[PDB]
Formats: structure tokens, sequence, C-alpha cells
RNA sequence: AAUUCCGAUAACGAACGAGACUCUGGCAUGCUAACUAGUUACGCGACCCCCGAGCGGUCGGCGUCCCCCAACUUCUUAGAGGGACAAGUGGCGUUCAGCCACCCGAGAUUGAGCAAUAACAGGUCUGUGAUGCCCUUAGAUGUCCGGGGCUGCACGCGCGCUACACUGACUGGCUCAGCGUGUGCCUACCCUACGCCGGCAGGCGCGGGUAACCCGUUGAACCCCAUUCGUGAUGGGGAUCGGGGAUUGCAAUUAUUCCCCAUGAACGAGGAAUUCCCAGUAAGUGCGGGUCAUAAGCUUGCGUUGAUUAAGUCCCUGCCCUUUGUAC
RNA sequence: UCAAAGUUUAAG
């Protein structure tokens, strides 16, 4: 029997699925390692959560995630929402509460951002504009 | 190691040195001439470019297959200053993609699949995921 | 209690200053020592408290 | 390094040695950025000079293909004057020949009492845009 | 990295504010100092929110400015990473605090209210709050650096750093200091 | 008032200026570069390309817009 | 001299076009000092202005 | 937020509007669901070549070859349910109506749609085989055909696009979307994959698609990463104009559009004025739909990147109630 | 604890 664990991050419209499986601790995005995804500047955001939790919580859980839908930034945030929030799931599922309290306490006094999925998300245009809330110059005179 | 575990702009620098050396590509007679698509003012500054999109084509279809001319013009797209007019997105080239691919062919890096469009073949897995494995043995940086 | 602070009298209780002011209508209406009643309310000749 | 010209006089224009090559030649009228990177493609010169570096004689053999584009295999679209009437060449006219080119041009207009020559004559736009609104001076 | 948080190379720890009122509203370390100055940060939610914003989040958001560069938050992040970098060479000590003691010495200390005193404007004197002095400190030298990297040769990330410095050092030299004592002044004109 | 006109050249006094002083700076960017001398940009570019390879001048980081240099690395 | 006050209550919001808070502060060094004044930017119960003068005292405006 | 409530009371008991309501947004490892979703992780049954690590095993990576007698619904589509109520804790409030904070967690507030009475001599007879009267009615104001015009330029104003650069430009490289739409038609034709020919616009072949099937993992832009350029009206800007080449069309000259080479204007951030906007908003940024043979500097949708500042006030401009004065 | 602010087809 496999500890098989498919949890998702959401970002406006990125659905990134990490998905936990017992192994060696690799961690890649669609097919590629965290060193690469490539916005970069954001290569700390994806790492964060490893970053914070150590190697040592990782160790022993392999983490393949895939990832569609947003734009570039909106992938990364959602990346690093779903492997820990999956790391959380597993930890829950296949380890001990107590342990899984521990890291979702850590995570969060980070960021709530990490398990919790912002509910923003685009705002409707309507007519008498060019976007949501702006309005198309009156003339008057 | 994979071409997936490098970065893939230190890839294709390494993938159009390697086609250099082989020398055996078939660069038209144009090169110099020509534009690159309706897109640009300029031709590339890099006086060799043909080797160096040759590799990226390439790169492309061991990533994603069955890639036609079409798509390859697709995926070399971009802005098109209209210039007092707004910009718009326009295809890239479609002869420099077809004779890229032709090349390709004459190599026997890729092979014209079932259901049309290119896909690389065993002989150029090989190239592609050798020099992946040089890149990653260059250095640990 | 600044001035109490430093006073030199101990305690020492103030003084007032008293004015009977003046007002005429103009005057008084337009400083609001008066506003307008309406037509029952403007017989209720009490003071305000 | 290269210490030597630094200004040039080329074609009855100066060009500034200052500039880079392939955007110091384009000081000429008649070759824009597109041609003279193809002229310099040809000459095979290292184009990250300045044009103020560059022997004598590379500069004449420059000048050779820019006026001569056909003999050095630079094609037919690169080419200012294409089919053009007087003749029925193929070739790229440069410096004040150029400017004389396109005063015949409009002049043989004039000369034929066409409409856009009329509309050259009187100071209008010819390329059928709005007048209503622009271009008041 | 585990214990302790750096910026990607910069410390939190050692970061110390002088002025008791910038403090608290300062969010260069309560101890949530995070690597990025990126963030999703709905800071914008209720009012107050915004003060526990970090201040170099809330320096790059500024930065992000003037048409052009209008939601180009990257680009931005890395202008400060440059500008953090060219501090560190130029000035020695941490970024960071360097940082801070600009934003303490370029936020004015009070400012003339725009009263309708009759009906032609002449103002009276008022005393900024914490918060507001710290959102102006930021605009104005990030203003300020912005003014002074358009048409010659010096990148953003070089004026931004030296803008910093300027006010840091008080120097009456950037634009931001320069200008926070010439509202100061005005201030006093009509106390 | 303003109107910049900068030096394209291996011109001897601006090089000798670069291989003495640039060296000792902290900061040394192509822009730094520019403003201390009158030198192109490019020209300014190529110069502090030089003093790498020679290695008076120390990497701080190579960036599409910014470059950084230090001094040598002194002791 | 630069004194510094700690806001006690803030009271209302004054100024013509409504932005100075009227604020009640104690005085800091020594608490039982204790004046009104106005302020440009947003204030809150238990924070910490910088007066520059610090005898003026405002009311209404 | 509200003529929303509480409460007062020559009023009583009602009606509309507001609210409720409808759609939408976001929470459901809960349920029902699948070859026109995924497949999902397996099984790797494999193919597969050294594909790579590696002496070889075992792993890493996809492309896929996969059906069905593999396993399901995490992602997917969309059903019907649930889900938040101001319900909890603390204040404040006549300890009412309610307001404020904080817990849990979306915190009453996601954004639209619908929308009263009474008006206006608002617009519309050029949307109607809705229509009164008046006019005209064969040398027609009917109707059709050819041509022209609605585009004409001393000038004045309105909504727009492009810019004035280096937080940039160019040249490469890398890499992520979401609403849609689509032929085989009401009168003649769609979306288009793949292959060759063409620098380019484009041309010629064959295919798929009345569509979660094909276009289509819609491989968008900005962004990101290496380029050179160097504050010079410069490689910023791309107007004007010369020459050529394509397609649409019955026909394109007064340039239909598109491509190419050449030309290279003002513009170095805009006086007095004045517009719009508070959260995924403004702004940037592209892509759909509309019109459409040809086709958007408009529009109406869509996402992608993502600020500053407010959280208030009646100063201006207006609006709502109360009292008031009024020769309107 | 009071700056300036004048006028409005004949054409129904």
């Amino acid at each position: 029997p496999l500890q098989s664990v498919q949890v998702f991050g959401r970002k406006k419209t990125a659905t990134a699925v990490a998905h936990c499986k017992r192994g060696n601790g690799l961690i890649k995005v669609n097919g590629r390692p965290l060193e690469m995804i490539e916005p970069r500047t954001l290569q700390y955001k994806l790492l964060e959560p490893v970053l914070l939790l150590g190697k040592e919580r990782f160790a022993g859980v392999d983490i393949r995630v895939r990832v569609k839908g947003g734009g570039h930034v909106a992938q990364i945030y959602a990346i690093r929402q779903s492997i820990s929030k999956a790391l959380v799931a597993y930890y829950q599922k296949y380890v001990d509460e107590a342990s899984k309290k521990e890291i979702k306490d850590i995570l969060i006094q980070y960021d709530r951002t990490l398990l919790v999925a912002d509910p923003r998300r685009c705002e409707s245009k309507k007519f008498g504009g060019p976007g949501a809330r702006a309005r198309y110059q009156k003339s008057y005179r | 190691v994979t071409v997936k575990d490098v970065n893939q702009q230190e890839f294709v620098r390494a993938l159009a040195a390697f086609l250099k050396k082989s020398g055996k590509l078939k660069v038209p007679e144009w090169v110099d001439t020509v534009k690159l698509a309706k897109h640009k003012e300029l031709a590339p500054y890099d006086e060799n470019w043909f080797y160096t999109r040759a590799a990226s084509t390439a790169r492309h279809l061991y990533l994603r297959g069955g890639a036609g001319v079409g798509s390859m013009t697709k995926i070399y797209g971009g802005r098109q200053r209209n210039g007092v007019m707004p910009s718009h997105f326009s295809r890239g080239s479609k002869s420099v993609a077809r004779r890229v691919l032709q090349a390709l062919e004459g190599l026997k890096m890729v092979e014209k699949d079932q259901d049309g469009g290119r896909k690389l073949t065993p002989q150029g897995q090989r190239d592609l995921d050798r020099i992946a494995g040089q890149v990653a043995a260059a250095k640990k940086k | 209690r600044d001035i109490s602070e430093a006073s030199v009298f101990d305690a020492y209780v103030l003084p007032k200053l008293y004015v009977k002011l003046h007002y005429c209508v103009s005057c008084a209406i337009h400083s609001k020592v008066v506003r307008n009643r309406s037509r029952e309310a403007r017989k209720d000749r009490t003071p305000p408290p | 390094p290269e210490k030597f010209q630094h200004i040039l006089r080329v074609l009855n224009t100066n060009i500034d040695g200052r500039r880079k090559i392939a955007f110091a030649i384009t000081a000429i009228k008649g070759v824009g950025r597109r041609y003279a990177h193809v002229v310099l493609r040809k000459a095979d010169i290292d184009l990250t000079k300045r044009a103020g570096e560059l022997t004598e004689d590379e500069v004449e053999r420059v000048i050779t293909i820019m006026q001569n584009p056909r003999q050095y295999k630079i094609p037919d679209w690169f080419l200012n004057r294409q089919k053009d009437v007087k003749d029925g060449k193929y070739s790229q006219v440069l410096a004040n020949g150029l400017d004389n080119k396109l005063r015949e041009d409009l002049e043989r207009l004039k000369k034929i009492r066409a409409h856009r020559g009329l509309r050259h004559f009187w100071g209008l736009r010819v390329r059928g845009q709005h007048t209503k609104t622009t271009g008041r001076r | 990295t585990p214990d302790i948080k750096l910026f990607g190379k910069w410390s939190t720890d050692d970061v110390q504010i002088n002025d008791i009122s910038l403090q608290d509203y300062i969010a260069v370390k309560e101890k949530y100092a995070k690597y990025l100055p990126h963030s999703a940060g709905r800071y914008a939610a209720k009012r107050f929110r915004k003060a526990q914003c970090p201040i170099v989040e809330r320096l790059t958001n500024s930065m992000m400015m003037h048409g052009r560069n209008n939601g180009k938050k990257l680009m931005t992040v890395r202008i400060v990473k440059h500008a953090f970098e060219i501090i560190h060479l130029l000035t020695g000590e941490n970024p960071l605090q360097v940082l801070v003691n600009a934003i303490i010495n370029s936020g004015p200390r009070e400012d003339s209210t725009r009263i309708g005193r009759a009906g032609t404007v002449r103002r009276q004197a008022v005393d900024v709050s914490p918060l507001r002095r710290v959102n102006q400190a930021i605009w104005l030298l990030c203003t300020g650096a912005r003014e002074a990297a358009f048409r010659n040769i010096k990148t953003i990330a070089e004026c931004l750093a030296d803008e910093l410095i300027n006010a840091a050092k008080g120097s009456s030299n950037s634009y931001a200091i320069k200008k926070k004592d010439e509202l100061e002044r005005v201030a006093k004109s009509n106390r | 008032r303003d109107k910049l006109n900068n030096l394209v050249l291996f011109d001897k006094a601006t090089y000798d200026k670069l291989c003495k002083e640039v060296p000792n700076y902290k900061l040394i960017t192509p822009a730094v570069v520019s403003e201390r001398l009158k030198i192109r940009g490019s020209l300014a570019r190529a110069a502090l390309q030089e003093l790498l390879s020679k290695g008076l001048i120390k990497l701080v980081s190579k960036h599409r817009a910014q470059v950084i240099y230090t001094r040598n690395t002194k002791g | 001299p630069i004194k510094l006050a700690r806001v006690t209550k803030v009271i209302g919001k004054t100024g013509s076009q409504g932005q100075c808070t009227q604020v009640r502060v104690e005085f800091m060094d020594d608490t039982s000092h204790s004046t009104i004044r106005n302020v440009k930017g947003p204030v809150r119960e238990g924070d910490v202005l910088t007066l520059l003068e610090s005898e003026r005292e405002a009311r209404r405006l």
C-alpha cells in the first residue's frame, strides 16, 4: 500500500496540483526542479515552504506538481500554496496530527496564503467604460 | 539527467555550438539578407542565428511533439508595432521554420510524424539529452 | 491648571469676567445666538437648557 | 583602438565616424537600417566597429556594394526603386540622385495632369486621408 | 535560513529604529520580515492593515509608478535589490537599516492643512500622523530617485541608492529630504 | 544647460585614468564611469569588461540592465 | 524642543474638506499634561506624534 | 445603505418602491458524474533508442502506443444539496433598533440584473406591413441602372490611438490565460491542422471540424532572461511621401486592406482648464465578440501583471428630509 | 467670530 496525496493550490485561474508520494524528496514542477520555473525573482516564493520547514520535514516525501491556467506569477503562488498544502495533507493522513498542527502553525505565522487561497478574482467590465470601475471620459461642453 | 533538469537558456547556446561543430545542417542562401518575421524592424545581430533557432526548434520538439510549420510560427510570435496604431500578434516567418525543420530532417534529428507535424527522433534525442548532461556537468552553479 | 501650578497664592479661587451683551436681531441670527422656529414653536418663551 | 578618421565624407554626405557603422551609413539619403546591415554583411566587415575605425579601402568597398547592390547578391526587394518606368530597371537610388528621381516623378505626374500630381501641386494630402481635421499649416 | 530569515542576503535583526513613532508603522521587523518584497498581500482591505505591510514591499510598490511602470512589480523588485546591493558597497552596513534611517529623516513632522479661511486660501499648520509620515517619506524619496534617473546615463537602482543614502545622511541633497524641510518651513510660516 | 559630449576611444590619458583610479572605487558601474569621465557608455562597458578579464575589479552582479563592479578585493 | 506625545483619544474629524483628526494627547514625558490637537493623516488610539511646538493647542477649525 | 428598523402617536389598518428576489463570484479530498474531462496515480503491459544517470541493476524525464475485461474523481464539466445568520465572545447603545471590535472562518458589504409615483411637450415618423393628417404619385419625392458625393479644407471643438524613451529600443532566447466564435446558412459562403512553393503579404495540395471531438496543452501580450545602443530629436517617435509586390472584390484612381524597400515631420511630459477612479479596482498588457467580401485607432466581453492614497467631509458641485422666508 | 458674484427670446 502506497501513501498518495493530491492537493491543489489556486490563484486567480492557476490550478496547481502538487502530488505527494512516499519517496526521497525531489519536488519538481511539471517536469523540472524548483531552481527553474523561471520567473526566477520569485524563486524564494516557490522555495519558501521548504525553507521554513526545512529538508527534514520533506525528506521522505517526493512531490510531483502539475500546473495550468493563470499567468507566471499566479502559477508560482499556486504551486507554493499547493506543495505546502499537500505536505500538510500528507502529515494529516500518514503521520500524526500534532506534527501537522506544528507545520501549519509554522506556515501561517509566515503567511496565511500558504494554506488559504485568495478569493480575489478578476472583476467584470461594464459598458460605459473601458474597465470595471473606470468610466469613459465626459465631454460636458 | 534529462533536458528539463537544465536551465533552458544555456542549453540552446550549447546546442547551437554543437550544430556549428557538426557543420552539416544546411543553412540556406538568404540568412544574411532575411528579416526573420514581419514583426521585426531589423534582422538578427548574431550573424549565425540559423544554428541558434534550429537548436531552439529541436528543443521545442523534444518538449512538445507534433509541431508543424504553422505551430513553429505561432511559438516564434510576438508584438507588431503598427506604429501609430496599437500593437497586435504576428506569426513568425513560415519559410525559415520550414527550412529549419527540413535541415533537422537531413541531420536525422527529426522525422515527420503520423497525423502530421514534426517530432524529433531517437538519434535526435541522443544529441539533445547528451548536451543536457554536459551542461549539468559544467560546474555546481 | 497651568496657572494654578505657577501661582504664588495658595489654592486661589480665580476671577470671573462678566459681560452683558446686546445683540441686535441681525447679528444674533447670523452668529447663531438665535435660530428661527416653526410657527407654533415660536411661542415657547422659556430659555433653553 | 584605431586612431584615424572620425568623421567621414562619402557620396556628398558627412558620415559620423563617431557612430557605429551599420547605423552610421544610414545618414545617407536612400539607405535605412535594413539596407545598411545587408550592405555590411556582403562587405564582410566586423560591424561592431565604429565608422571612425575601418580602412579607407573598406569604406570604398562598402560604397561599391551600396551603389551596385545586385552584383554582390543584394536581392531584388532590398531596392528602393523597383521597375522604375524610366527604363525597366530595378536598383537602389542614393544621395541627391534619390531626391532628383523623386522630383522627376512628381514632375511627371504634374505634366500628365493626374489627380495625385495635382494634390502634390496644391500642397494637400495625397494618400486619401481626411483633411478636415489634421495638418493645419 | 530555518531559524532566521534573510532577505535573500541581508539581515532583519540588528536594524534599530531610532524614533519611537516611525517604530510600529515601519515593518522592517516585528519579527516578521519575509524573504521577498513581492507578496500576494491584500493590505488595502481595511484602514490600518497597510501599516503591517513590510517597508521594503511598500518601497517596491511605490517604485512601480508613472504610467509605463504600472503593474510591473518584478521589474521594480529587481530595482530594489540592485539599489540595496549598491547601498551595501557604497555605505556598508545593512541596506535595510539605511533605508529605515532615510525614512525617519524624510517624512515631515508638521504640514500645512489647506483650510478655507474666508475664501482666498491661507493655511494653518498641523502635526502629521506617523503612518502618514512613513507614507510620505516612502513616496517622496522614491519619486526623487525616479526624477533623477530620466535623461542621463544612470540606472534607477543607482539613483535609488543615492537617494536613500543622502536621506539617511541628513544631506540636504536628496530630493526627499530637501522637500521635507521645505514643507516644514512652510508649516512654521503659518503656525 | 545640459549638453553632454562623450568619447568613444582608446585616447591614452583616459585609458591611464581607468588603469589607475577606477579599481579604487567602491561602486564601479558603466554609468558611474561615464559620469566620472566623459566616456560614451558602450566604451565604458567594454573598459569594465577588460578590467574584469585582467583581474583588477570584482564582479558583484551581471544583470540585463545593470552590471555592478567593486574594488580589487583588498587586504 | 521637539516633544513627543502619545494619543489618548482621537476626538473627531475636523478640517474644511475633512482631513484633520482632532486628537487628545498625553504628553509622554510628564503624563499629567494633556492637550488637544489637529493632525493630517490617519490616526488611532495608541500612537505617537512628534510636536515641534508644545504650547499652541488648537480647537475649532 | 434605505420612509430600514425601534419607538412615539388622531390615527387605524394597507399598497408600490427599498429589502426579499434572479444571475454571477469565491468554500466544499461531502454526494451524483463521465472515451466529446482528467485520465489520476498505479500497472508501467509497454514502445523506444542510449533517451539519460550510471560498469550494470534501480531510478529521472517526457513523447506517447494503449485499449478495456486497470482504479477513481484530487484537477474537469455541472447537477442538487449544504454553506454566514450579524450566529458567537467582549465593549458601546434607553442595556430596544442597532454600532464597534475580535474568534471561528468568506464577517452583515463580490459584482450585475430587475426596478415606484408623477413627469419631460428629451430622442426616435431614417427599426417596423406601429401610425393620424399633410405632401408627392408617371417628365414621380415610386423603383432600378451608370457615375459622383457623404472622405471635399483659411479654421474651431469632442471621444480616441501613438509617443516624447535607457523603470527604455532593438536582436535573440525562455515561458504562463480566459470569455468566446466557426462551414455545409433567409441566398453563397466559415474556422482552419499538416505538407510543399514564396523573403514577405501570400500561393498550391491534401485532411479535421454543425464542435468539452477538429482548429486547440487555444504554446497571447506585457512580463522574465541574455542583446547591443548611450542621453545626441539618438537605434526614441513613426507622421508625411516615392517605387515595387500580394490578397478581397464586378470595380479600389481620391492612396480598400496586407507585405516590402526607401523617406524620417512635430513631439524632450504639455498654459488657463477639466475627466475618471478605492481592491484583483486604477493603470499597463494583450486576446475574443460585434460590424465584416475586404476589416478596427471604435465598441462590448475576456483574462494576465498589479500600485499609491481614502475609509472621511460637506468647502466646491449636486442630491434627500425638517423648519423657515418668498412680490417666483 | 460675514472678500467678489451683474444679466437672462420679440420668436407663442
